[PDB]
Parts: structure tokens; sequence; C-alpha cells
């Protein structure tokens, strides 16, 4: 097994600014006859098969761009773009492609940093069919915020509610660099209809006061 | 035009077998060898083995060689790949990937996402997102209480793409529980019809739900 150990586990940059990841191999990927480095680099975007960017350590493939540039021999390899773009939010891998096993890296991510963005909040019922299914959820959307961190407090007719409440991130927006979150608090149909007033709080650090959409059963 | 079509998802229970397979359409299939990758749910990339189809040749990692079994159909052009003895541990994405004559991978199939479970496959149900009664309006599609992942969540079948978040599915219940987000202009809702397209392979559904006002 060659192990290839790639640093640091994520990175974060402003666009139009240059990173820099490494990727090494416990043992030398460079073989000494035709002086070839044997190390391919990927790019993943979330959801996608990896896309090759750079073979034999250092050469393009076909419509890579030029700001992505792989250096090094034998067992220190780095990969270099130097102007990343909202585009390049990926995770990058690093493969011994020398010897079997072929073996990849563990990956470095590359997030971006951006100017602070307050969330677009918005509050949703339970439709008319969830509540023939004798469950309602009350789903609150917040869009296109930065940094990640944020917090939300539900409110049933003013008293704070803490389970039944699951939240989930986007990731990264890969050309505006925002993130979104949903917030669903679930109850059952006879839960949700003793009560009336339901409230969705927002707090994100673009503020010192919540953001809070409120939604009434008899509006 | 190179081409990599991988079979859909699968649930399979553990300690079963499971054949997935991957049409290579576009170049001539004896003349490439066909790698497997496995890439666990927020983990790396693995090696799997690959298989040429002109002769049948194979070589696997050790790690999967015990439970791994590569095999070629050149009539059909498609390679197929034979897990066995599965184990939750094999919950991932497996991908077919042809190399090139240069090192490295350059096309890849879409992925098989594999999930080893004793669950049973649930299809979701999919409920609009319509603002209260009481510039431009937010929509959404609620994708409550499905098994396995994953699903897929298009508007007006692809025409509204901007402005769409699809937020990753959390596990509850033993199901899944999925949302989606559509913002678009105020003066077309509901003045224009806008639907969201929900897919959940493992169960062959699709629903097409209509955000209608309250």
């Amino acid at each position: 097994d060659i192990v290839m150990t790639q640093s640091p586990s994520s990175l974060t940059v402003t666009a139009g600014e240059r990173v820099t990841m490494s990727c090494k191999s416990s043992q030398s990927l460079f073989n000494s006859a035709n002086q070839e480095n044997y190390l391919t680099w990927y790019q993943q975007r979330p959801g996608q098969p990896p896309k090759l960017l750079i073979y034999w350590a250092s050469t393009r493939d076909s419509g890579v761009p030029d700001r992505f540039t792989g250096s090094g021999s034998g067992t220190d390899f780095t990969l270099t773009i130097s102007s990343v773009q909202a585009e390049d939010l990926a995770v990058y891998y690093c493969q011994n492609d020398y010897s079997y096993p072929l073996t990849f890296g563990a990956g470095t991510k590359l997030e971006l940093k951006r100017a602070d963005a307050a969330p677009t909040v918005s509050i949703f019922p339970p439709s008319s069919e969830q509540l023939t299914s004798g469950g309602a959820s009350v789903v609150c959307f917040l869009n296109n915020f930065y940094p990640k961190d944020i917090n939300v407090k539900w409110k049933i007719e003013g008293s704070e509610r803490q389970n039944g409440v699951l939240n989930s991130w986007t990731d990264q927006d890969s050309k505006d660099s925002t993130y979104s979150m949903s917030s669903t608090l679930t109850l059952t149909k006879d839960e949700y209809e003793r009560h009336n007033s339901y409230t969705c709080e927002a707090t994100h650090k673009t503020s010192t006061s919540p953001i809070v959409k409120s939604f009434n059963r008899n509006e | 035009q190179i081409q990599l079509q991988q079979s859909g998802p699968e649930l399979v229970k553990p300690g079963t077998s499971m054949n997935i397979s991957c049409k290579a359409s576009g170049y001539t299939f004896t003349n490439y060898y066909m790698h497997w990758v496995r890439q666990r749910p927020g983990q790396g990339l693995e090696w799997i083995g690959w298989i040429y189809p002109g002769d049948g040749n194979t070589h696997y990692n050790e790690k999967f060689k015990g439970k791994t079994t590569l095999t070629a159909d050149t009539s059909s052009i498609t390679a197929y790949m034979l897990l066995s003895s599965l184990t939750s541990e094999d919950s991932a994405v497996y991908f077919c990937a042809r190399d090139n004559s240069y090192v490295g991978f350059p096309y890849w199939g879409q992925g098989t996402l594999v999930t080893v479970s004793a669950a049973k496959t649930t299809p979701p149900s999919v409920y609009p997102l319509a603002p209260g009664s009481a510039s431009m309006v937010t929509l959404g599609c609620l994708v409550k209480g499905y098994f396995p992942e994953p699903v897929t969540v298009t508007w007006n079948s692809g025409s509204l793409s901007s402005g769409v978040h699809t937020f990753p599915a959390v596990l509850q219940s033993d199901l899944y529980t999925l949302s989606s987000s559509v913002t678009v202009p105020s003066s077309t809702w509901p003045s224009d019809t806008v639907t969201c397209n929900v897919a959940h392979p493992a169960s062959s559904t699709k629903v097409d739900k209509k955000i209608v006002p309250r």
C-alpha cells in the first residue's frame, strides 16, 4: 500500500486568490527509466464523479484551465490554483497511478470566503395533503447567507420548541458562494391543531436582531 | 462522446450479493481497461480493480478481491461488478471509470449508490410548500419519509434551475426527509405554474406536485 497523504484537510480562500495543496506519497512515484511521475489530480464537485485535472504530475488534461498547475517529483507533489473561481469549490484528490493497488489521498476540500450576507427567511405551513397523513411539518427556509454558522429557534405561541426540529445545510453555492439551510418542525396533526401561532426565528452574525417569520392557522 | 452509463441505485440486504452494470458507449469497448472505484458516504475514493474486456483479464485490490468479481460482455458493451457477502460498510457509491492509453481516469460513470440495509423500500410523500395566506416569492416541496437514497428534485422539469436550493436529506424515523427551495419572480406565481419533479429511482416512483396558493 502506497499511502497518499494530502494537506490540509480543507482550504478557505477569497475569490481571486491563489491556493496550493500538498500531496505526499509514502514511496516514490517517480519512474527513473522514463523520468515521469505517476501522479494524478482529480476535482470532485458534490454529487458528481471525479473529474481528471492533471496527469503525469504536471500535464493538464484537455479542457482544464491554465490556472490549475501541478508540480513536484518523487514523493512531494502540489496542486496550485492561481486564481480560485467560485466554480472551483470541490474536493481535490491525488492518486497513485504507479503501483498496485492504486490509491487515493483523503482529499482537500476547497471552500470559498466572501462578504457577509443576511439570510432570506421563509416559513411554510403544513400542506392539506400532509394533514391527512396524521402528521404536520412546518418548514423554514434560510436562503443565501454567509458565513455558514446560523441559529434557528422555533416558537409555538411564543414558547420555544426544542426537539422535533431537523436542520440541513446546503453545500456552498458554486457561483455566489452563499449557504442555505432548511429547518423542519414535525408534529402530529393533533398536536399541530392544538395550537395556532408558529414562529421561526433566524439569528445570523449579520444582525443583532433575529429575522422572525410567523404563520397563524387562522390567517 | 464517451458515455459510461451505470445501473440505478439499489437497496440490498446484508449478506446478499449485488450486480451493478456500466454500459460503455462511444469508443472501442475492447481496447481500454475499465476500472471500478468505491466512495463511502462522506469518505474518499478507493480503487477496486480493473478488467480488460478485450480478453477478460482482471486485477484486483487485495482489499476487495475476496468479495468482488469483475466481468464484461462485449456484445452489449457492458461491464459488470459482482459484490457478494455485502455488509453495512459496503454502503457506498460505486463508479466505473475508463483509463486512457497517459495515466489517470478521464471518463467516469455517474456512480451507483448501493445501500446495504434490512429496511424496506419506501417511496416518498411529496408535499407542496406554499406561503401562508396572510418583490419575489419562495416556494418549495417537502420530500418526506423515503428509503433508500437518493431522490432527484427538479422544478418545471429543469426550466427553473436558477434560484433552486435542494437541501441534503436527513435520516430520522429510519427514513429520509428532504426539502427543495425555489424562488421565482412574484409576478410569475400564481400567474404561471410551478411544479416540483421528484424521482425516487430505488422505488421507480416519480411525483409531479404543483404548488397552488392557499
